[PDB]
């Protein structure tokens, strides 16, 4: 939501001038002023860096909820400062373990479907049936059925 | 003087062209590199998974084999003890 | 579980070290017992590389290391490398400080004294185990038969002893201890082989030699027909396939391996087969339980898992025996783990609880506590 | 697919985990009081005597002793402990780097940057060759 | 080695961890008010023995999770 | 006219060097297509293998069990025979 | 990080020589290892005519020079020459004065001692560095690949080397070194193109028919099939234009140039071609290692860049191979820089930093401490 609106209410003018610069070509004149987004895959590359092109097709859909494809200089910058590392520094690696070991209620050492299913359904969160086999594939990243420590670690890694 | 003047700009033009084609090559070609590598980390995992599931067939055929035997002469020495 | 304490059933052996806790119907962790330093000199550097991987890792690096078992017949020959072993089997095969489990180890019958002793100053000095026992390693196989009498002959890997015990009384002199058992069978395996044109010399390929022995061969029920046979016909070649490719056909080998318990003349041995020490072993016992040995032979140990062997050696001891008597040869499937789940059933009992070597009793009377009342 | 989804979801479980955390580390807190009174019963001597006050003493003389035993044996357990908890930290760090490190570096910074110093180089040669006349 | 030198370490450790042992040849008053001050410190060395115990069990866990991390590799 | 000249000739060297980037760019591009065929077909077929394997090997389990039993029965009849 | 400085990760070949600081993707400068004298007399006046081009800038007045490459085969025939290309490519390609940066040279297996110790020598007294170390060149290009087991075969352009490696422990019995390499190809190439009427003679002319090598060669899958087919149809004949017009038509001699690698016979070497010294180095290993070297042969090297190898190669260790074992040929698309790539990843690691050959320790025990612990 307005989550990364507040992300990025960081960057004021200082990196407003150059966003702006940049955004002058995707606002190439001969237009009623819709300001589409299809620059915006050469756009994020004004720098060179660029993300997954489908991580592009997600912020590209993510944003402008009205799917107006119009490209406000607000939307804009928090998609193109989205390319820059912006991470809440994670927790910590001794309270992820600590997190992890509150997750291993079972004191296996592993987490399965049902552990971590009956977890996700203490929140209450409505969870679809297309969902639970994603949650799978998220976490039985070696394919043996269990959840160990360096599935849980690149599963939360630079998550806050 | 005029006409080299030309055809200098004429040749600054496609050259402009050559670079903007030689970026997108660049763009596809990495583009390729990553499927390519993600296609034959699959293919590792493929052939691996295969190989437990022949190793395990191979070791309960075997013994299969050999309980079916036992079982059989066990049979034949049950008639003869009646 | 929970509160309480249960005893940590462990048996050395020689060639597979088979831990478990009592009360269980199966070893937890079984593993073989070498310790292999690597042997060439590594350039890549922070790879972690260890300086001695001990049991089942350094069955999976073989191929770099130099195997060496720290138990030769029985007898313990390397004491550093036997204590990684067991600091191994302790703490990573079962993840159990020894600080609170009481241990019984298991011992082959006639083994020099100072072996004994000193593994248990180790088991109290070292590990700082609550209280250990050992044990002998034919009463417990015959512990798991369920049986209270019987002749049980132990093939081990590392030494065969046939330890003849009538209503719960073993009887010390008739125990005939003797040291031909799988590792000799593995390298009169390796020395036949060469007959073909395989030759198996490094320390990793006895291993792969004993899984050859394992997998194909089996116990002749009359050697010469099957030596006459094999000469004629090729209905016993069997195939198998090496760690690198280059399936190799044995033929006659496969019974002439084995065959080398029931004539240990074949590896210079002077001493008879298995099959007549178990009838001199009952012919030293008294007049009056030989019919009761006679009808309870038991077999135990790895070495008598041979496909064949419990025919041959009763048609053997038939010939021998008596014709009066009836000969009867138990092999139960569980053969292997026999002894550790008869060393699991004694360390369940109750009436067993108070046979423990205490710790305050071997700090009052030093490690010759062992040959004392605590057997 | 969905993939925000997913970030909602971790989030929320996150928080949720923090919460339990906390729950209990408080449950943890009162439980420490519970048993903590159970084992160390309070006592009231009003109007005592010497004696009386002697045997007491004496009493909690033996009861620090075995205190202190306790507290040694637990602590040199957990020194073990901690010794190896900082080797298997060891071990698996060393595991992780050899596994990771090589497949972090720089990639392609000044590579990419290489557009006309050669040809801007070769080009000045023939201007500073003809500089001459 | 752990047949002498855990012995007497731990003996040692006993003697100097004892303080000065001389209270009931005094007044009666600063004698509870004393007897009281030491039932205070056995309740302090309880509590962070429980807590130690407490540490013990989150460390072996942890101890078997690295187990579990260092077997998992092959 | 002759420095005109003179950049006519670095556009041509130029023009040169970006045509020949577009061969090389095609030739590894088509070179990886082959890979990527080629790697996918095989792990398609792999995959394939693979679970057939899994299939026999569980019908193997249930035949075990069969024969366990079966083993069992006779095993009683041959003591209660002894 | 913090204070400390970064390492400069040379490597000399044979060829071309790359260098860049330790950390990087790509070497920073890679020019020709040349250095080239003027011959003819030279009559303007103050042109400013030096009296030796080397790198680079040999390659282009290249018409007038007389380019002689200092190093042969792997070995270092010229040490003047040596010195002067070193400080070229400290000095101007890369512009840091060596008394501030740790060095990594690379040499190839098997070389003579002398070679190392004077290149030791020289960085140690006349650049100054302080501290540099000497890498098997194998090695690294097993770096890069992050593996850390196979079986490398480096084909540069002096010497093609082929390394057996397990777990990080290398093995010492099973190099293969040949000294067949790109030189040799072009050589024969030269040799080669005299059957059509263009003779190439002058050492400037060496470096035409290496680039018609580069650009137009490439290895036949089969042999014969493509002898047969060219001289049939026209559809193979392409043609290149020389640096003055002129274009030639290359025939048959596309795939001719490139064979000599898989059948050494050709230019009148003895030995086996590629595709036979890899089994061969294979099968010197241990029996429990070969299905992992089978699976993991890595190419690398510059030589090994010709069009379609990694599947002639693979079609031969296939045929030679045993047919259950998997062969599969790593062939990364930055194979050049394999050896430099990895060099970079093993100057940026913690663990090696204290393996550097101090400069105190070099004025102890002479330039042989190469040769001790400090390898």
């Amino acid at each position: 939501d307005d989550i990364y609106k507040a992300a990025v209410e960081q960057l004021t003018e200082e990196q407003k001038n150059e966003f702006k610069a940049a955004f002058d070509i995707f606002v190439l004149g001969a237009e009623d002023g819709c300001i589409s987004t299809k620059e915006l895959g050469k756009v994020m590359r004004m720098l060179g860096q660029n993300p997954t092109p489908e991580e592009l097709q997600e912020m590209i859909d993510e944003v402008d909820e009205d799917g107006s494809g119009t490209v406000d200089f607000d939307e804009f910058l928090v998609m193109m400062v989205r390319c820059m590392k912006d991470d809440s520094k994670g927790k910590s690696e001794e309270e992820l373990s600590d997190l992890f070991r509150m997750f291993d209620k079972n004191a296996d050492g592993y987490i399965d479907l049902e552990e971590l299913k009956i977890m996700l359904q203490a929140t209450g969160e409505t969870i679809t049936e297309d969902d639970i086999e994603e949650l799978m594939k998220d976490g039985d990243k070696n394919n043996d059925g269990r959840i160990d420590y360096d599935e849980f670690l690149e599963f939360m890694k630079g998550v806050e | 003087a005029q006409k080299d003047e030309e055809k200098m700009e004429i040749q600054e033009i496609q050259l402009k062209e050559a670079k903007h084609i030689a970026e997108d090559a660049d763009r596809k070609y990495e583009e390729v590199a990553r499927k390519l590598v993600i296609i034959e980390s699959d293919l590792e995992r493929a052939e691996e998974r295969a190989e437990l599931s022949e190793g395990k067939c191979a070791e309960l055929e075997e013994e299969l084999k050999t309980v079916t035997n036992n079982l059989k002469s066990l049979e034949a020495q049950a008639e003869k003890y009646s | 579980d929970d509160e309480e304490t249960t005893a940590l059933v462990c048996d050395n052996g020689s060639g597979l070290v088979k831990a478990g806790f009592a009360g269980d119907d199966a070893p937890r962790a079984v593993f073989p017992s070498i310790v292999g330093r690597p042997r060439h000199q590594g350039v890549m550097v922070g790879m972690g590389q260890k300086d001695s991987y001990v049991g089942d890792e350094a069955q999976s690096k073989r191929g770099i290391l130099t195997l060496k078992y720290p138990i030769e017949h029985g007898i313990i020959t390397n004491w550093d490398d036997m204590e990684k072993i067991w600091h191994h089997t302790f703490y990573n095969e079962l993840r159990v400080a020894p600080e609170e489990h009481p241990t019984l180890l298991t011992e082959a019958p006639l083994n020099p004294k100072a072996n004994r002793e000193k593994m248990t100053q180790i088991m109290f000095e070292t590990f700082n185990v609550p209280a250990m026992y050992v044990a002998i390693q034919a009463v417990l196989s015959l512990y798991a038969s369920g049986r209270t009498t019987g002749i049980v002959l132990d093939s081990g890997d590392g030494v065969t002893h046939n330890v003849p015990i009538y209503e719960g009384y073993a009887l010390p002199h008739a125990i005939m201890r003797l040291d031909l058992a799988g590792r000799d069978l593995t390298d009169y395996l390796m020395k036949i082989l060469t007959e073909r044109g395989y030759s198996f010399v490094t320390t990793a390929e006895r291993e792969i030699v004993r899984d050859i022995k394992e997998k194909l061969c089996y116990v002749a029920l009359d050697f010469e027909n099957e030596m006459a046979t094999a000469a004629s016909s090729s209905s016993l070649e069997k195939s198998y396939e090496l760690p690198d490719g280059q399936v190799i056909t044995i033929g006659n080998e496969r019974f002439r391996c084995p065959e080398t318990l029931f004539q240990p003349s074949f590896i210079g041995m002077e001493s008879a087969g298995i099959h007549e020490t178990t009838y001199n072993s009952i012919m030293k016992c008294d007049i009056d339980i030989r019919k009761d040995l006679y009808a309870n032979n038991v077999l135990s140990g790895g070495t008598t898992m041979y496909p064949g062997i419990a025919d041959r050696m009763q048609k053997e001891i038939t010939a021998l025996a008596p014709s009066t008597m009836k000969i009867k040869i138990i092999a139960p499937p569980e053969r292997k783990y026999s002894v550790w789940i008869g060393g699991s059933i004694l360390a369940s009992l109750s009436t067993f609880q108070q046979m423990w070597i205490s710790k305050q009793e071997y700090d009052e009377a030093g490690p010759s506590i062992v040959h004392r009342k605590c057997f | 697919i969905s993939a925000s989804r997913k970030l909602q979801l971790k989030t929320l479980m996150l928080q949720i985990a923090k919460q339990e955390l906390e729950r209990e580390a408080e449950e943890r807190r009162g439980e420490k009081g519970r048993a903590l009174s159970t084992r160390c019963q309070p006592l009231e001597l009003a109007g005592l005597s010497f004696a009386e006050l002697q045997d007491l003493c004496r009493q909690l003389h033996a009861r620090v002793d075995k205190v202190d035993e306790e507290r040694y044996d637990v602590e040199a357990k957990v020194t073990k402990n901690i010794t190896e908890i900082a080797d298997l930290n060891q071990k698996i760090f060393d595991l992780r780097g050899k596994f990771k490190r090589p497949t972090l570096r720089r990639v392609r910074i000044s590579a990419d940057a290489m557009m006309q110093a050669l040809l801007g180089a070769r080009a000045k040669e023939t201007l500073d060759l003809r500089a001459h006349l | 080695g752990k047949r002498q030198t855990e012995r007497e370490k731990k003996k040692k450790i006993l003697a100097e961890r004892r303080k000065v042992l001389a209270i009931d040849h005094l007044n009666e008053d600063q004698l509870r008010e004393k007897a009281k001050e030491l039932w205070q410190s056995i309740y302090n060395l309880e509590a962070e023995k429980f807590d130690l115990q407490e540490k013990f069990k989150q460390q072996k866990y942890e101890i078997n999770v690295l187990r579990n991390r260092i077997n998992d590799n092959q």
